[PDB]
């Protein structure tokens, strides 16, 4: 059951999720076709600056679609059971390294598998339930790099807690800096 | 046609620094603009400069100090020797204190002095002072 | 602008800054892709295809809504020309143009006309066996030209 | 005026240009739902339909191509989105 | 209209062109329409006019000669008559032309 | 042979053995490329994506 | 080249002094001889299994490859076992700073082992004096795709 699920063994923590999973499946409605197929792959942890901690599920890139449908409802069910959790899906899009001119040919590297594009995947998937509507950065005079992301104001009620936590996932995966901003 | 995007980019400073203005709209925005514009903001001649990012290829908005006389572009990028450079100053820049001439580099985009330290040298993009 | 004008228009479509949208589209992306097929089954060209899921359905964009653009929709079902639309639809013009000059001698101005769409004609089908779309030695006879767009 | 944030400029100012000449460039059009007499069927409608776009049941007209946005069939309703 | 309506019938349904096969379909009752060039012998005209009447078949009158007809049908040969075996994908036959 | 430059039997002839051998040469390779995409893409399709790629994907391994 | 009449001259075309004993019958009825030209050039399989004879060849003849290797791209294949290829170059004019195109066109040798058409990228070798013109053999051919497949008839 659990490891049906779970497709990894290691390590303890993630096979709490596991066991979440398969409990809160007592939803038979919605389980049939649209809950039961959908396992992911691992779970990261990372430390919330504001005191708290930050849920990382990463996820087959070609099941996204299944967990999208039922993200919302996922979301906020792990949320309740786990309080002082933020919880987030990520996809494990495999990156590949710019060919070098010395360096032999390996099959031509699509743009899918570019670090500039899985990184703004990340951040698509990251903030999920709202449609990023522009993306700025901000060249610091001091020689830093910030990038905000703009976010459209419908559905931002699921996420103004979680924006905080955002930052702190993208800038633990990425390195890079972040901040957001809902226009209105 | 547009032929460099450089020179487009850093003909609208000049045009913003002579009549006064804090700010000027760039597009479209290459790489090559965000290091030119990097090394102008190393040295205090630019202050701040955002990207707006359409997904065409984005617009930027650079923020002026008033501390820029000049900043062009060498079309063609020359191929410059080490022995090279020193005349490329001399004939670019107002005084051998300061100022800058900006070189495309395999070490990366850099400017003359930068390109010194490093014992480096490629093809000139343009100056600033 | 304009390769064969003093025209200068802009006249362009601002495409949407999202590349998934609207999110009131509620039809399938393989639904759109037999729709796409079935008007192609109609002999619509891609220009066409696109117009009328943009009118009559709500398909802002294939792309955006299906996995890639019409005509690559249309050449993975089988379905591709023989050669492609702009072309085919320029060689149209110049057969009409060339058919007008038949009966029309002193039309000196339509004589100018037909060496800019042949122009057009003739640097278009470079670049098209360039990109190896078309065959090399394909060549717009300009006599037996009609024949390719009847 | 020598000082002005670009990057935040008035929604009225950016209302009164043009498509593509806003910060980022967008379409100034939309999609309609319209209420054919006939039944109550939607169909999709884009605002420049540039087509006589027709439902199933009202097998005429629900708009008239124009020069700028279609004009719907004078009997219809319509919502945007 | 009409061009493109012939064009799509030659590429996605059954045809026949020529004299002596377009009568031998309307004898068969395998035409659907008869197309007949502009400069068609009237002689034949009037006579595959006649069997389409006995065959109780439409006939479209091409404005254009056999020259026209036969570039209309993706053919370099000179075409008089065209019969449509059965349509593909075209609406020549539900279209009133 | 309307035209000149056939200047007798015996360069016809020659000429006609060098047709036959450039176009059986372009005939055996158009085959060849025909042939390869039907048994190495056709049929891999056909089977080496439904009877077993559902099997050891995340099926099988599932338990 | 294993068809289309190798021995169609006048003199009967043979590699020289590799004989071929008509009493002791070797399970290949032709002794072949060749060789490897050297730097990192592989003899081709269809010299290794031709029927050709071509004294001029770099792996099979009498010829051997040494000093400059160059590139260039076949511009005519007319001669018999004998190409041109176009070697492109800029010309440096220092009074302007800049280059300007150049071109030299250099006749090779190509051995019936290659099989070359106008356009294919060839590396070439030095060798001696092949003929009044000719100073460079063909040792290496770069056809790989050429982009034809999307270049032909669909259904
Ligand atoms: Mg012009
Ligand atoms: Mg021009
Ligand atoms: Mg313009």
């Amino acid at each position: 059951p659990q490891a049906k699920i779970l497709s990894q063994a290691p390590t303890e923590l993630e096979l709490q999720v596991a066991q979440a999973f398969v409990e809160l499946e007592n939803s038979s409605p919605e389980l049939k076709a649209e809950l039961r197929p959908l396992q992911f792959k691992s779970i990261r942890e990372i430390d919330v600056a504001g005191g708290k901690k930050a849920l990382a599920i990463f996820v087959p890139v070609p099941s996204l679609a299944g967990f999208h449908k039922v993200q919302t409802k996922l979301t906020r069910e792990l949320e309740k059971k786990f309080q002082d959790r933020h919880v987030i899906f990520l996809a494990e899009r495999r990156i590949l390294p710019k060919p070098s001119r010395t360096s032999r040919q390996v099959q031509k590297r699509p743009r899918s598998r570019t670090l500039t594009a899985v990184h703004d995947k990340i951040l698509e998937d990251l903030v999920f339930p709202t449609e990023i509507v522009g993306k700025r950065v901000r060249y610091l005079v001091g020689g830093n790099k910030i990038q905000k992301v703009l976010l459209d104001s419908k559905d931002v009620q699921q996420i103004d807690y979680k924006l905080e936590s955002f930052q702190a996932v993208y800038n633990k995966l990425t390195g890079k800096q972040i901040v957001f901003e809902i226009p209105s | 046609t547009r032929s460099s995007v450089l020179a487009d980019a850093l003909n609208a400073i000049n045009n913003a620094e002579k009549t006064g203005k804090r700010q000027v709209l760039i597009r479209p925005s290459s790489k090559v603009i965000i290091k030119f514009l990097q090394v102008m903001q190393k040295h205090g001649y630019i202050g701040e400069f955002e990207y707006i990012d359409d997904h065409r290829s984005g617009k930027i908005v650079v923020q002026l100090n008033g501390r820029l006389n000049k900043c062009g572009v060498i079309s063609p990028r020359f191929n410059v020797k080490i022995g090279d450079i020193e005349k490329w100053t001399a004939n670019l820049l107002p005084a051998r204190q300061f100022g800058y001439v900006i070189l495309t580099t395999s070490a990366g985009i850099m400017d003359h002095e930068e390109a010194r330290r490093k014992h480096v040298s490629g093809k000139i993009l343009g100056f600033v002072y | 602008g304009r390769m064969h004008s003093a025209g200068k228009g802009i006249s362009s479509s601002a495409i949407p800054y999202s590349r998934n949208a609207p999110a009131w589209f509620k039809l399938s992306s393989e639904s759109v892709i037999e729709q796409i097929v079935k008007y192609a089954r109609k002999g619509l060209t891609p220009s066409q295809i696109g117009v009328l899921l943009r009118d009559a359905h709500g398909v802002t964009q294939a792309r955006v809504i299906t996995g890639n653009k019409i005509m690559r929709i249309l050449k993975s079902n089988g379905l591709a020309p023989e050669i492609p639309e702009d072309l085919y639809y320029l060689i149209k013009k110049a057969v009409s143009v060339r058919k007008h000059l038949e009966r029309n001698r002193k039309d000196k101005d339509a004589k100018f006309r037909l060496i800019l769409i042949e122009s057009r004609i003739h640097r278009l089908a470079r670049y098209y066996r360039t990109v190896a779309v078309l065959p090399p030695n394909w060549k717009y006879e300009s006599a037996t030209a009609s024949a390719l767009v009847n | 005026v020598l000082v002005q944030d670009l990057l935040h400029p008035t929604a009225a100012s950016e209302a009164r240009k043009h498509k593509l000449k806003t910060l980022v460039q967008g379409p100034r059009s939309y999609f309609l739902d319209v209420k054919c007499p006939g039944c109550l069927n939607i169909t999709t409608v884009f605002s420049h339909a540039q087509t006589a776009v027709t439902c199933e049941s009202c097998s005429t007209i629900l708009c008239t191509p124009t020069g700028g946005k279609a004009k719907l069939s004078e009997g219809t309703s319509f919502r945007r989105k | 209209s009409i061009n493109q309506k012939l064009a799509l019938v030659i590429k996605s349904g059954k045809y026949t062109l020529g004299y002596k096969s377009t009568v031998k379909s309307l004898r068969q009752g395998k035409s659907k329409l008869i197309i007949i060039a502009a400069n068609t012998p009237v002689l034949r005209k009037s006579e595959l006019e006649y069997y389409a009447m006995l065959s109780k078949t439409k006939v479209y009158y091409f404005q254009g000669g056999n020259n026209e007809l036969g570039t209309a049908v993706g053919k370099l040969f000179r075409v008089g008559v065209v019969s449509i075996l059965e349509a593909g994908d075209s609406d020549i036959l539900t279209t009133l032309a | 042979s309307k035209g000149n430059a056939f200047k007798h039997k015996r360069a016809l002839v020659e000429h006609i053995i060098q047709a036959k051998a450039d176009a059986q040469r372009e005939k055996a390779l158009n085959e060849e490329a025909e042939a390869r995409r039907l048994k190495n893409r056709a049929a891999r399709d056909r089977r080496a994506q439904r009877v077993a790629e559902k099997r050891d994907a995340l099926l099988k391994e599932d338990a | 080249s294993t068809e289309l009449t190798v021995q169609s001259e006048r003199a009967f075309q043979k590699q020289p002094h590799i004989f071929n004993n008509p009493k002791v019958k070797t399970s290949k009825r032709t002794k072949r001889w060749y060789k490897n030209a050297g730097l990192g050039f592989k003899t081709p399989k269809t010299a290794i299994e031709g029927s050709y004879i071509d004294k001029k060849c770099p792996f099979t003849g009498l010829v051997s490859i040494r000093g400059k290797i160059l590139t260039g791209t076949v511009v005519s294949t007319k001669m018999h076992r004998t190409i041109v290829i176009r070697r492109a170059y800029l010309h440096y004019i220092p009074k302007y700073n800049r280059y300007e195109k150049r071109h030299k066109n250099v006749p090779v040798h190509v051995s019936p082992a290659f099989r070359v058409q106008v356009g294919d990228i060839v590396t070439v070798g030095q060798c001696r004096p092949i003929s009044k013109t000719v100073r460079f053999n063909v040792v290496k051919v770069s056809a790989a795709a050429g982009k034809a497949n999307k270049q032909f008839a669909k259904f």
